[PDB]
């Protein structure tokens, strides 16, 4: 009951274009790292496949299922131009 | 949220 | 869902003239303009808002003062800002470039 | 829209 | 002459803790002055105003010819942390 | 006087 | 409305004894970017001092202005606060 | 309201024995444990059981995911199925206070 | 409390 | 959160 | 002889995407039969037919029931990591 | 056989 | 025609080139028809570990219609095996499978 | 059928 | 602190109508191995689309990864990326 | 790196047993105002107590800030404490 | 370098 | 063997703008600035700057911490360094000369 | 010094 | 002379 | 004028542990390591720690950039500051010389 | 040497 | 401790050049080169000299003995002279990782 | 660092 995608994306002037909330120290009642907000015309609207609601498992090679807030933030400032986020949906 |  | 928008936030405090603060809103609970907020949809030649210089058409007006009218109805948000007195603090939010 |  | 200051409150649950009275349309000049500071309040421990002190400046708002009522509300919704310019006699 |  | 407290704790070897959330990158709930305190850490500072709440909205860290910052401007000006850091803060009602 | 400690997340991976997972849990919506908190704790550790042989469960560890099964807003009914439908290898997502 |  |  | 390694895949859509053989109720140990075309361990390009499961995570598979196996890998996540071991080629 |  | 057929995929693949090559194997030609009439040149085989593998969009019948610069759709075994040996680094394979 |  | 942007360029008869160094194995700059255009040729594709300029770091074509790449690969990747080239870079 | 303490002393016959040096007109160390103790008496209170140690610098005593003072305001704030006075020192780790 |  | 000055001492907590702390600094012990003192001194304080809108720091002014770290003996380097580093609120303690008649 |  |  | 080696680069991103990044660095313009050389080397691989953990790092290994901050050309204290502030994920890139 |  | 790797043992007899043996070393008790490790390191390798033509030493071998002169444990200038009085042929001693 |  839960689908899984793997999408690349082309970090752009504003960033990869979406905003995340969640964390063990954090919206939504778990610690899952979850997009809330894909930005009109960034990154991730131009590519299509990310959504509101898609829970981040991974960036690049980088778990992030079990960290704080920042350390997701952190992983994803720090994860190249190209970058690989490894994500599940409940669709 | 943080925008990233 | 949609795409949305980073937005920049702004602290504005006008003082009234005497055609008010000089400026039109749309939207509220019982007509939203979309998203129930309060949209500026017009800043008037030579009242308040124009002079001061700083809000912006589609500017969403999140509080006037200490009244909250992110979640009001459209007759709400206008008494709002009618009994607001003279100095009005206007916190307000909008798009930022993309 | 309502002039304020 | 007059000397000048700003003095920056943080606001009480008794306010900024001072009185004001005056303006344009004082019966019986026009300036806005202070008239009181609470023992207790910010002002008080702030430990700069001074009763007749009068006020110049609220934050941004020019206070120095307006009517009593528009200098308190320009105080009231000055926010928690408020920048007063005033002046005193020499 | 109005308290402020 | 609000109230109002100026709280004045002395730094402990695990800090202040307090997190905070919040700020103009990382709004801690929608539309504010407020400093809040999310949570009074058993046995430190903040919670010996007594006065600090969670939910409490930090407006100043001495003299600092903290009601428009990032949130590592907020972190950073009570890292460099000193020992003894005057708080100011507001709670709802 | 209430003080807070910090938290330590973990996950833990049992085997089930014949005997079950050999623990206890408290918790529910339709029966809080801690009061204004419906989670799921574990109250009792089985002497021979598969969670004392781990050696990693701990009394008043908050039980937040079953294998994919969510917990964490659960009545104890439901809890109590999960765990006992979860087959001979369960991943529990836990936390406790530091 | 329920043995699980 | 950051603890401070 | 043999040569180890370790292995982390991403589970998609249609799993881990191979096929695994053996276990006590079948030697014992548990290996992979197949590598499916487009899925997470032919995209990974490291597993290979014949490769024998040691470790799911940090469950030991070296000595367990066909079916146990199989729950051991259904039920390791998103991410799994695989302990393997081969014929020196 | 078995897919996983 | 006079047999049944599908709908069709049109697809690019670019791969880059691993140590073993391309990491597939292919069939066909006009000296050599995999399917009945069909001259074409079809996927046989992906490598395990393998850039096509690896990739992971490639399929088994897919048909290779172009290499690079290289028409493909009427040659001989042989020539559609140089277009793919000598295609260099990055290979630009433009195929098309039933769906 | 040949390898590539 | 880098800019980044994405550019579509129409090969032409002298080609894509830029020079580039750079690669794992011939480094245009010291311990970096990317690949950065050295030369925009006037009244070519790049020069006529407008949008490319001298030091910009090519990052990918179309979707090959060239931040990592030999030099030869990185000349293929473009020769190869057909008549219509998706380029990411960054500069500053 | 420092480590913070809160010491609660009760005074004796000979005060509160330890020396202190420093302040704004009379700094102990090069461009340091801070109060540094100096010595712990053998046999006083500070001593008995077991927590204060040479070269803590004190911050506070109880609710007066010394770490800007001159030294005998410094040395006023604690003659003037009472009978149970605490002190919030500092001190290297 | 290499013209492309 | 020099006479010198007695010393006024002041902490200026300074807000970072995105220009830096705006205020030029000479001195360390790779290049004194008097004699050798190895002191870090302001020798600017840039118009538009945190220093000047602040308003409390001078021309000359010795500084003698940043944050945690001490600059009174440090060289060129280490204090541009620490003043850099500092992040986005920096406590300055510094001493200047209390003027004689 | 002094002893306090 | 450096600039901060 | 001395001889070289041929040198091999990789990118290794570690995540911070409790302990910090886990090793050690020296040199700087400061204080060269090798003569007249500034760069920033790795002297130890800390057991328990990050780096050894992850376990591509080598002792020896030049670092030339630690997340955007470039270390090629400068002080021991601005690399060390660098690691300290990088955050939780400190993207490394490093160069080896490849033997002969 | 310093220890990161 | 730190983690180690594995080292080889080479014997390596250079016969000096005109401008010397065509190496630089740093290291020794009185300035470690390595942290808490007074060996004597191979730093620079002289295009054209002795020690370059010979091909087998390597910048960070260390060196553990110069003929008969012990300088696993020595100051830089005792080590320093053993290798300006070792003569036309010196027989080193050195050991490298991997 | 010297040169023998």
């Amino acid at each position: 009951d839960y689908e899984y995608e793997e999408i690349t994306l082309e970090r752009g002037n504003s960033g990869l274009g979406f905003s995340i909330a969640g964390g063990t120290d954090n919206i939504g009642d778990d610690s899952s790292i979850f997009i809330t907000k894909i930005i009109t015309g960034g990154a991730a609207a131009q590519d299509g496949r990310l959504r509101v609601n898609d829970c981040i498992l991974r960036v690049n090679e980088v778990d992030v299922r079990d960290v704080t807030h920042s350390k997701a933030v952190e992983a994803l400032k720090e994860a190249g131009s190209i970058v690989r986020l490894y994500v599940k949906r409940r669709k | 949220e943080t925008e990233v």
